[PDB]
Order: structure tokens, then C-alpha cells, then sequence
């Protein structure tokens, strides 16, 4: 069982950059790997096979080359139709495995998040539970911290979108799931935001 | 090559898919099957040469997935038992020569929690919101005024206690609301439930 | 010249050894055609 | 020992077919053929006899009874081999108990070592068909008299090739089509030659057991000169060898179907009284018949692991 270690796990770029990412194998596979491409929405499609020889149809952009161990796929101009999880596939013995995936993404200006809180509707509250939700939306880069001030003072659940293919730009929700008890007991419902735009938090509250 | 098949199995269960192919010969290449952890991590299924031998299967598989051709019907197979929780993927039925060609795949979901349908929920205060909270299994189509606006942000589910969990964000020019209908429109073929709930001011 | 591609039609024979008699005689010109 | 006439009317029956149509895969075999219209010689009467043989490419300087003993010497031989590969032919014949002359029964039985409702006599001749050759010809009826007759072939290479090399390359169909097929690819030592007669490589791949292939791969523009000017010495010539060079070789996978009816071909090759009211059936029944038709169905699949190849003769 050959293990493909593929370097590094993410990385940005900008457009008509230079892109190289690597895969390693356990053990030598006689140049025989492929490279996939995945977009997000859709089916993994194949771009390099023999690691050296492209497929039908694929753009002159992608390159490749290695031996033996170590093998590496270039992108000569970057594009945004190439943003996406790379793949690199090992055939040279049964079973067939694959790397661990690269992904990545498009670069662009620091933005900050468009905050927006919003109470427990009174439709979920007739059901013993309330559910208080908190959207980031539109900011970049990834990174951002996120606090919930109940009177003050400190059950989150996260999510985060992909890449926006417009204004490659992230967005995350953050709900705070409550009981109905626990939620009309309280008043102050705060949601701090804090991102590397500046070092004041964007601050979104309510009173029930 | 278009492939079905896939949906809902108990722990324990069976499921047999189908790849249906047409286009090329099919009689003439190596097929295999391949599927996708929800950790994005993709593995080797199974293999069959051509004609029906030799098939091939990785330890982790041996034993209860089997693969079999139909080169009379163009239709590849691969017969499931004994399914486990790792066994949660989108599989792919792939054929090779050199270059491999992968289909859009098909969901398989193995887990003992019950089909349920989803609770959908008003976000109001300008950026508005709609809630899916509790339904089983994946996925819902979440769309703003039946994809008029669709320019929207639907996030990720979370499993709470075995039940899916999801928001939508919606922003609209301020001038719109309350003065034009927003509604969100909820729909969940596992249970065949199509849902949509207006946004209310207050 | 050791760059022999079947990427052309052709034809083959299938002949016995001991026999010498051609058991299968074809011409293909397209694959696909099955 | 009838070889030499055999591999003639190979090359006659397969110029008539493909002159008709070079459009298309073509894939038959002589020997199921033969055996047919030899099977049917022991029980036809004169200037319908004679036509058989002679559409057989046989009279001049061969006996009647040295004809059909080569082809119990050519089934016996072929039906005894050597078990790595897989051969066995099978002859049939479907009788519906009427009247027959008896004389023809044991000769058939002796030479050829043979064995209305039309839904059960057609699923029974199929199951028959579909029996030796391993299901491959599963999908291959008139009146009382029909005989069938199946071949069935299984090798492998000698130097099989690796299910890991094989590379989806283009071929060329017609200078301006080209599709893509998998090639299968090897390099090493092979029994390649150029024939300076036919302008054609000549590339021969031996199975495992007593079977060997042969590939002609021509020059650009001379595929049919290459079809014209193949004959039996040439080959003979060609299977006296191991002067191997070496290269790399491109071959592709394979998987086609014959399916001719030809009763109007072997008129062109000599055999005219074959559907015709006046031909003569006059050892085979003592009540009085004719044929109808003459389907030729065969199935070929290449691999790198071999080759596996059926086909089937009803008459
Ligand atoms: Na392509
Ligand atoms: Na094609």
C-alpha cells in the first residue's frame, strides 16, 4: 500500500501566477500517476496521465515532470477556471491509491464581513427551542474569530462556504441553538466579529 | 455513462448500483468503481478487466462489495453488503484505458437514523434568511422567490444528533423589502416535501 | 523502424499450428463498430 | 492435407466479402464454413455435388473420399488439443423425423462426428449454438432439414501483455474520421518482418498450445493490394521463422461481430445450385427439399491476457 503525500494542502495564488504543487509517493511507481482536477460542484476530470503526457482536450497550461519518488505539477499561467482540489493518482500497483489533495483558491484585496443577527422567529419558539443566527457574509481571507456575548459574557455550530466564483469572497453562519427556556430567560444577545481588517470587533446585538 | 442507483441504506443493509453507458464500446474497456469520503478523500473500489476477469478489491472491501459487466446491456454493476458507516460516499463508475473518464457519481448514505423532514423557518431583521433545520438525509434545495433572485449564500449542513442543519442568506437591495415578495423555497426529495415560507417584517 | 502502430486497418489470421489451417480470418477497420 | 485448398477459399470467400463492402468489420471463419457445404457434399447428388467441391476450391486431382477424410483428420485434430487453450468445434444436425436415406446418416456420422412449432425448434437450435461456445453466439427457422455447425476458440498470448501500459491512442479510419480506441503496448522481441511483395508488415503473436496469430499491418494506400496478392505459399513462407527483430508494439483491443447471410456470395465463388428448384438433395432424403438461406455468425475479443473467438454456421 503506497501512501501519496501531496505538498502543500492549500495555497493561494492570483491570476497568471505560477503554480507548482507536489505528490510523493511510499515507494517507486515507474512514472505511472495521474493528475485530477475536481471542481467543486462537479466530477473529478483527468489532466495528466504518465505525469508527463497530457490528456486530449486540456489546455497547454498544465505541465508535469518527476521520477521514481517525487513528482510535481506545474501551472504556467494560472486561471480561474483552474481553481479547484488537484489530485494525483498512483496506478503502478494494486490498490490503485490516490493524494491527499490540493487545493486551491483565488487571491484578491482583504475585505471585512457584512455582520447580520437575527432572533428566534416565533414559528421555531412554540416548539421548545430557539435557535439565534449570526451571518458573515462576503469577507476574505478565511481566517476570522467569531464571540457570542450573551449578558456580557461568553452550543455554536459553524459553517463556511467554498469560494464565491464572483467576488471569490467566504462566507460563514454561526447559530447559537438555545431552549425556549433558556432563551426568553436572557435579554442582551451580542455577536462580535473579529477579522484582521482592524482591531475593533463588528459588533451586531438585539433586545427581545 | 450515466450511473443510479444510490440512496438511503440501513447499517447492516444491501444495495447493488448500475452504470448504464452509452457513447463507446464499452466491451472493449477496463471499468472500475470509486468513491468519495465526505472527508473529500478519494479511493479504489473495485476493478474488472474486461469481459469479467480479473476483478480486483482493496482489504477494506474484499469480502463484500462485488463488481460484474453486462456487456450485452452496457451496464456496469457493483453489489453492496454488509455496508458500514465508512461505506458514506458519492461513488463513481470509471472507464480506463490510460485515460479515465469519471461519471457525476450517485450518494450513498448508510446510517440507522429515520427520514425526516425539514423545519423551515423565517430569518427577519438588508440581508434576509431562511432556516432548515432538522431533516434526514442530504440534501435541500434552497432557493429565494423559486430562483428569481439567485444573486444568495446556502451554507453547509451540521449534524446535530443525526439531523441535518443548514442557513440561507439572501441580500437585497434595501429599496425591496418589505416592498417586494421575498420567499424561500425549501424542497427535500427524500421526503417529497416542497416548502416555501414568506418573510415577514416583524 | 521499431514504431509499429496498429492505428491503421488491417487484417488479421488465426491459424492452427499442427493443422496449418486458418481457424479466423478478419478485417478490422473500426473498433467501435461492436 | 486439404489445407492448401482451405486456406484458397478462405482467401476467395473473404475477397468476395470484403469487395462487397469495405465499409465495415469483417470477421468469419473458414473452417465452420467448410465443414458446412462439405458436411452437406456427402448427401447431394450430381452437378450440385460437384459445384460444392469446387466452390470449396477441391475432382482435379483429389478423390471425393480423400476430401472427407481431411475433414475428419482437420475436426478430430482440432477437437484433441493440447489443453492450455481452449478449442472445441461441434456439428449439428436438426432433423424433424420426416424420411431419410440412412447412407447419408452414417456418413455424417462417421466423417463429421455430428450429434411445425417454430418457438421450440428456435430455442433449441440457439441453446445448441449457444452451449459450446460458451454463450458467445447465443442469437444466431424454415422447415424439416437444417444443420448447424459451431467453432469456439480460447488463447492466450505467449507474452501476455501488462493491464497497465495500454494507452488510449487515435486510429485512423478513413483519413478523415479518427477515433479513439485502447491500444495495448509492449516492447521487447516479436516476429515482425516486411514482406516486399505485399507492402505490409507482417507480425506474428504465437498463443499458448498449438495456435498462432497473424497480423498484416499495410502501407498507406496499399490495403488492397494486400488483399489481392495473400495466398497460401506466402504465408507457409512467413510461418517458417525466428529471424525476430525487435520494437515496440501498438496493438489495439478488439471486439466485433460477424453475422453474414450467404447464399448470394458463394454463387459468385461456384456454388449456384444451392437455393435453385432444380438442385439436387437426393442422398440426404428419400420423401423430398432445398436450402433457404446460409447464416454465418462469429465473434471475435482481443486482450492482453488473449484472445477468445466463436463462431457459428446454419444452414
Ligand atoms: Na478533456
Ligand atoms: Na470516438
Amino acid at each position: 500500500d503506497i501512501v501519496m503525500t501531496q505538498s502543500p494542502s492549500s495555497m493561494y495564488a492570483s491570476l497568471g501566477e505560477r503554480v507548482t504543487i507536489t505528490c510523493k509517493a511510499s515507494q517507486d511507481i515507474n512514472s505511472y500517476l495521474s493528475w485530477f482536477q475536481q471542481k467543486p460542484g462537479k466530477s473529478p476530470k483527468n489532466l495528466i496521465y504518465r505525469a508527463n503526457r497530457l490528456v486530449d482536450g486540456v489546455p497547454s497550461r498544465f505541465s508535469g515532470s518527476g521520477s521514481g519518488q517525487d513528482y510535481s505539477l506545474t501551472i504556467s499561467s494560472l486561471e480561474y477556471e483552474d481553481m479547484g482540489i488537484y489530485y494525483c493518482l498512483q496506478y503502478d500497483e494494486f490498490p490503485w491509491t490516490f493524494g491527499g489533495g490540493t487545493k486551491l483558491e483565488s487571491k484578491r484585496a482583504d475585505a471585512a464581513p457584512t455582520v447580520s443577527i437575527f432572533p428566534p422567529s416565533s414559528e421555531q419558539l412554540t416548539s421548545g427551542g430557539a435557535s439565534v443566527v449570526c451571518f458573515l457574509n462576503n469577507f476574505y481571507p478565511k481566517d476570522i474569530n467569531v464571540k457570542w456575548k450573551i449578558d456580557g459574557s461568553e452550543g455554536v455550530l459553524n459553517s463556511w462556504t467554498d469560494q464565491d466564483s464572483k467576488d471569490s469572497t467566504y462566507s460563514m453562519s454561526s447559530t447559537l441553538t438555545l431552549t425556549k427556556d433558556e432563551y426568553e430567560r436572557h435579554n442582551s444577545y451580542t455577536c462580535e466579529a473579529t477579522h484582521k481588517t482592524s482591531t475593533s470587533p463588528i459588533v451586531k446585538s438585539f433586545n427581545r | 455513462l450515466e450511473e443510479s442507483g444510490g440512496g438511503l441504506v440501513k447499517p447492516g443493509g444491501s444495495l447493488k448500483l448500475s452504470c448504464a453507458a452509452s457513447g463507446f464500446a464499452f466491451s472493449i474497456y477496463d471499468m472500475s468503481w470509486v468513491r468519495q469520503t465526505p472527508e473529500k478523500r478519494l479511493e479504489w473500489v473495485a476493478y474488472i478487466s474486461s469481459g469479467g476477469g480479473t476483478t480486483y478489491y482493496p482489504d477494506t472491501v474484499k469480502g463484500r462489495f462485488t463488481i460484474s459487466r453486462d456487456n450485452a446491456k452496457n451496464t456496469l454493476y457493483l453489489q453492496m453488503s454488509s455496508l458500514k458507516s465508512e461505506d458514506t460516499a458519492i461513488y463513481y463508475c470509471a472507464r480506463h484505458a490510460g485515460v479515465h473518464y469519471w461519471g457525476q457519481g450517485t450518494t450513498l448514505t448508510v446510517s440507522s437514523a429515520k427520514t425526516t423532514p425539514p423545519s423551515v423557518y423565517p430569518l427577519a431583521p438588508v440581508t434576509l434568511g431562511c432556516l432548515v433545520k432538522g431533516y434526514f438525509p442530504e440534501p435541500v434545495t434552497v432557493t429565494w422567490n423559486s430562483g428569481s433572485l439567485s444573486s444568495v449564500h446556502t451554507f453547509p449542513a451540521v449534524l446535530q444528533s443525526d439531523l441535518y442543519t443548514l442557513s440561507s442568506s439572501v441580500t437585497v437591495p434595501s429599496s425591496t423589502w418589505p416592498s417586494e415578495t421575498v420567499t424561500c423555497n425549501v424542497a427535500h426529495p427524500a421526503s417529497s416535501t416542497k416548502v416555501d415560507k414568506k418573510i415577514v417584517p416583524r | 523502424p521499431p514504431e509499429v502502430k496498429f492505428n491503421k486497418p488491417f487484417v488479421f489470421l488465426m491459424i492452427e499450428q499442427n493443422t496449418k489451417s486458418p481457424l479466423f480470418m478478419g478485417k478490422v477497420v473500426n473498433p467501435t463498430q461492436k | 492435407k486439404i489445407t492448401p485448398n482451405l486456406a484458397e477459399f478462405a482467401f476467395s470467400l473473404y475477397r468476395q466479402l470484403a469487395h462487397q463492402s469495405n465499409s465495415t468489420n469483417i470477421f468469419f471463419s473458414p473452417v465452420s464454413i467448410a465443414t458446412a457445404f462439405a458436411m452437406l457434399s456427402l448427401g447431394t447428388k450430381a452437378d450440385t455435388h460437384d459445384e460444392i467441391l469446387e466452390g470449396l476450391n477441391f475432382l482435379t486431382e483429389i478423390p471425393e473420399a480423400q476430401i472427407h477424410e481431411g475433414f475428419q483428420e482437420l475436426l478430430r485434430t482440432l477437437n484433441q488439443p493440447d489443453s492450455q487453450l481452449q478449442l472445441t468445434t461441434g456439428n449439428g444436425l436438426f432433423l424433424s423425423e420426416g424420411k431419410l436415406v440412412d447412407k447419408f446418416l452414417e456418413d455424417v456420422k462417421k466423417l463429421y462426428h455430428s450429434e411445425g412449432d417454430t418457438e421450440e425448434a428456435k430455442k433449441q437450435i440457439n441453446d445448441y449454438v449457444e452451449k459450446g461456445t460458451q454463450g458467445k453466439i447465443v442469437d444466431l427457422r424454415d422447415t424439416v432439414f437444417a444443420l448447424v455447425n459451431y467453432i469456439f476458440f480460447k488463447g492466450k498470448w505467449e507474452r501476455p501483455f501488462e493491464v497497465k501500459d495500454t494507452e488510449e491512442e487515435d486510429f485512423h479510419v478513413d483519413q478523415v474520421t479518427t477515433v479513439k480506441v485502447p491500444m495495448m503496448k509492449r516492447l521487447g522481441m516479436f516476429n515482425i518482418q516486411h514482406c516486399k511483395k505485399l507492402s505490409s508488415w507482417v507480425l506474428l503473436m504465437k498463443y499458448l498450445g498449438n495456435a498462432t496469430a497473424i497480423f498484416f499491418l499495410p502501407d498507406e494506400g496499399k490495403l488492397q493490394h494486400l488483399e489481392n496478392e495473400l495466398t497460401h505459399d506466402i504465408i507457409t513462407k512467413f510461418l517458417e521463422n525466428e529471424d525476430r527483430r525487435s520494437a515496440s508494439l501498438h496493438l489495439p483491443k478488439l471486439s466485433i461481430t460477424g453475422t453474414y447471410d450467404l447464399k448470394s456470395v458463394l454463387g459468385q465463388l461456384g456454388i449456384t445450385k444451392v437455393f435453385s428448384n432444380g438442385a439436387d438433395l437426393s442422398g440426404v432424403t428419400e420423401e423430398a427439399l432445398k436450402l433457404s438461406k446460409a447464416v454465418h455468425k462469429a465473434v471475435l475479443t482481443i486482450d492482453e491476457k488473449g484472445t477468445e473467438a466463436a463462431g457459428a454456421m446454419f444452414l
